[PDB]
C-alpha cells in the first residue's frame, strides 16, 4: 500500500510511504468473500491514513524536533553577548 | 587594579564575608543594625550607639534590634549600607572598599530598583573598581562542582528552586517564595504565645530563632502526629527559667511544606521544587530530579530532606530515581561558590567596572548580570 | 419540543448566557468558582460557599478563586457543571434545561474526550432536548455578515486564526497555540514581581487581569521602547495604595508576538494569521487577507491592530491590500453569531437530539459538528 504526495512551492517537500500486510483469510461465500476483503483493505487503509494523518502532524513535529528543537533546552533565545564572554567546564 | 577581590554574600538572616580562593568564609556575623533602647547615664559606656556583629550579639538586650533586609529585599538602606561599611571596617576585614572589586549576591526575581540602589552605594558612596551580582543557585553548583541539577535553598527571606542545566541557569522555571526561617521564626513565636511564653521584644525574639534552630524537627507523618499526644521536651533560656515546648517544635516548621499555616496561599518548599523541575523540558526532567541539591539554613531541620523526599514521592511520575544530595556545609555553600567563581579568570569579563558604570548606568548592570 | 433555543459561549476567562435572536448577551460572567478560604465563625454569614458570578465578584478578597477551564480545555469537570447549573438557576437565567434547545461552543482542534464530557454532562445531569457544538470564528462571521475571511481571536484560553471562504470552514487551515490573556496576565504579575509589587493570593490575581485590561499598551517599534526610558505611570488598586507600573505595562503584552518571553514554543498571533492565509488554496489567499476579522478581549490593547498591519507587512509579500476590520463590540461577536445561528429556521436540522444520542452515542455528536 504506497502513498506519495508531492509539494513544490518556494522549495519542496514529499511524503513517500507504504504499508505491506499478511494475511490469512477464510473462504465461505460469495457474498461473504466479497464483503470480507473489502472489510479488510477499508480497516488497513483507514489505519494507514489515520497514522500518516494523525502521528505525522504531531509525532514528526517531535521527532522533527528531537532531531532540531524549536527552542533550546533552556526555553530562552540564546544570548549572543552570553556566548561571547563566558567560558565553561573546569 | 586586579587586587584580591572581596566576597560579600548577602542574606537575610546571616551575611557571610571574606576574600577569594579560600575554603571558609572567615567573616560570618546575623544581618541586623542594634540601637540602645535605655538611656546612658554613666560614662565609660558602649560608644557609637550603632551596634554590628558579635558586640550586638554579646549585648541583645540593650539593643532594639530591626533586620534591613526582608524576603530578599532590603527596606532599609542607611542600615545597609552601615553594615557594609561595618564588613570593610577593621573591626572584621581589616581593608579598603578603594582597592578590591567586589562580588556580590542576591535571591531571584527581586526589585531591579533594589539592584540598582544596591550599585549606587558601592560605586558612588564606597569607591569600589569593579562590582558584579550573581544568584545563590549557580553559586552552590560552582562549590560543590556539578554544572546540571535543581537548587532547593531555604535562608531566612527567600526559598526558590532554580533549575540549571550543563551551566545555564533556566530563568523562565524560577520558582519563588516570601516563605522562609524568619517567618518559621515568627510562627514559632506566635506558637509560644498559645502555650503560654510570650515574646514580644525585639532583642528577646533572638532567643525564638535559638529555640527554632536547636528544638525543632520535621516529622514525616503530620496527620499522625497530631492524633498522638507529645512528651513536652525542656530548653533553658538565657535568663535559666525552663520552657515546656511541647507540640509548637513539631508544628512550627510545617509552615514551609503548609504555607496555609501563617495565612497566605503559597505553593510551599516541596511543591516549589517539583514546578521548577515541571516548568523546566521534558528531556531534562530526570536529571533535574537525579541532581537535587539543598542549601540555606532552614533546609538544617531533623527530618527535612526525608520530608522532602516523601513529598516528591508523592507529586513527582512514579518509577524515577530521585536524590536530594546535602552538602556539609550547607550554610556557607553560597560564599565558596563565589569565592570559587571570584579566583577564576573569567571573572575579569564578567564585572561592571566603575569606568562603564559612569558611562551607561543601570542599563549596563542589568545587561551584565543577564 | 422545539422552543427558544439557549446560547451558552464558552471561555475560559468569561462565559456568555441568553436567549436566541437578541442584540446582546444579557447574561455575561467570569467562567470561575470561588469558594472561601476564611473561617466562617458568625452566623448569618454568606451561605453556600461556592460562589459564581457577581457574587464572586463583589466578594472576591473571601474566595479563594481558581479556573476550571485552561486553554479550552476544562480541567475541572466539576467546577463547570456547578457553573452549568448556575447559568440555568434563578439567579440568572430563570429557566429549565429540558425545555430550551442548546448552542455550545468551544475552541477548533480540543481534545474530543471533553467534547464527549460536556455532551454527556448536557444529555444526562441536565435533561437537554437537543445539542449542538460549534466553532468561534464561524459564529463572529455570521454575527458580522461576511462569509469570506479569516478571523483572529484571543481570548484569555485560545488563540486561533480560522480562514472561511463562502460558507467552507477549512478543518486543515486552522491555526492555534496555547498562549493567550490568562498567559498575559501571569506574564504581567511576574513582572509586577520584577518591578517590586507582589501578587500571589488568588483573589489577588483579578487585580492583575484589571490592570492588564486598564494600564498596557503595544508599542510598533519594540526596540525603540527598549532604547528609550518609561514615564513610569500610576494606577490606583482596589485599597487605596498606588503602584508605578513602570516599563511591565508595554513589554507584558509582547508575549501574544514573541511567545519565547514567557519560556514555550509557539508561533505567535501575527504568525499564526499569516500561516491560516499560507495553508489554505493559492486563489484564495488575496481575498482572505482582504477579511480579516478580530475577536476576543485581547485584541483590545492600544496599538494591538496597529502591530498587527505591521507584522503582516513584514512577512505578506509585497502589493497587496491588507484589511484588519473588526466590530465595535468585539467581547460579545461570537454570542451575537450562536444568537443568530440559533433563530434560523435550518438550526433544527443541525443539531443533535436527545433520541438520538441516547441510540448512536458520542459518534453522532462527532458526525454532525463536521
Amino acid at each position: 500500500l504506497k502513498i506519495q504526495v508531492h509539494y513544490y512551492e518556494d522549495g519542496n517537500v514529499q511524503l513517500v510511504s507504504h504499508k505491506d500486510v499478511q494475511d490469512s483469510v477464510t473462504v465461505s461465500n460469495e457474498a461473504q468473500t466479497a464483503k470480507e476483503f473489502i472489510k479488510i483493505i477499508e480497516h488497513a487503509e483507514n489505519e494507514y491514513q489515520t497514522a500518516i494523518s494523525e502521528n505525522y502532524q504531531t509525532m514528526s513535529d517531535t521527532t522533527f524536533k528531537a532531531l532540531r528543537r524549536q527552542l533550546p533546552v533552556t526555553r530562552t533565545k540564546i544570548d549572543w553577548n552570553k556566548i561571547l564572554s563566558y567560558k565553561i567546564g573546569k | 587594579i586586579a587586587n584580591q577581590p572581596v566576597v560579600i554574600d548577602n542574606g537575610s538572616g546571616v551575611i557571610k564575608a571574606g576574600f577569594a580562593g579560600d575554603q571558609i568564609p572567615k567573616y560570618c556575623f546575623p544581618n541586623y543594625v542594634g540601637r540602645p533602647k535605655h538611656v546612658r547615664v554613666m560614662a565609660g559606656a558602649l560608644e557609637g550607639d550603632i551596634f554590628i556583629g558579635p558586640k550586638a550579639e554579646e549585648h541583645r538586650g540593650l539593643l532594639s534590634i530591626r533586620y534591613p533586609m526582608e524576603h530578599g529585599i532590603v527596606k532599609d538602606w542607611n542600615d545597609m549600607e552601615r553594615i557594609w561599611q561595618y564588613v570593610y571596617s577593621k573591626e572584621q576585614l581589616q581593608t579598603f572598599s578603594e582597592e578590591h572589586p567586589v562580588l556580590l549576591t542576591e535571591a531571584p526575581l527581586n526589585p531591579r530598583k533594589n539592584r540598582e540602589r544596591a550599585a549606587e552605594v558601592f560605586f558612588e558612596t564606597f569607591n569600589v573598581p569593579a562590582l558584579f551580582i550573581s544568584m545563590q543557585a549557580v553559586l552552590s553548583l560552582y562549590a560543590t562542582g556539578r554544572t546540571t541539577g535543581v537548587v532547593l535553598d531555604s535562608g531566612d527571606g527567600v526559598t526558590h528552586a532554580v533549575p540549571i542545566y550543563e551551566g545555564f541557569a533556566m530563568p523562565h522555571s524560577i520558582m519563588r517564595i516570601d516563605i522562609a526561617g524568619r517567618d518559621v521564626s515568627r510562627f514559632l513565636r506566635l506558637y509560644l504565645r498559645k502555650e503560654g511564653y510570650d515574646f514580644h521584644s525585639s532583642s528577646e525574639f533572638e532567643i525564638v530563632k535559638a529555640i527554632k534552630e536547636r528544638a525543632c524537627y520535621l516529622s514525616i507523618n503530620p496527620q499522625k502526629d497530631e492524633t498522638l499526644e507529645t512528651e513536652k521536651a525542656q530548653y533553658y533560656l538565657p535568663d535559666g527559667s525552663t520552657i515546656e515546648i511541647g507540640p509548637s517544635r513539631f508544628r512550627a516548621p510545617e509552615l514551609l511544606f503548609r504555607p496555609d499555616l501563617i495565612g497566605e496561599e503559597s505553593e510551599g518548599i516541596h511543591e516549589v521544587l517539583v514546578f521548577a523541575i515541571q516548568k523546566s523540558d521534558m528531556d531534562l526532567r530526570r536529571t533535574l530530579f537525579s541532581n537535587i541539591v539543598l542549601s540555606g539554613g532552614s533546609t538544617l531541620f531533623k527530618g527535612f530532606g526525608d520530608r522532602l523526599l516523601s513529598e516528591v514521592k508523592k507529586l513527582a511520575p512514579k518509577d524515577v530515581k530521585i536524590r536530594i544530595s546535602a552538602p556539609q556545609e550547607r550554610l556557607y555553600s553560597t560564599w565558596i561558590g563565589g569565592s570559587i567563581l571570584a579566583s577564576l579568570d573569567t571573572f575579569k569579563k564578567m564585572w561592571v567596572s566603575k569606568k562603564e558604570y559612569e558611562e551607561d548606568g543601570a542599563r549596563s548592570i542589568h545587561r551584565k548580570t543577564f
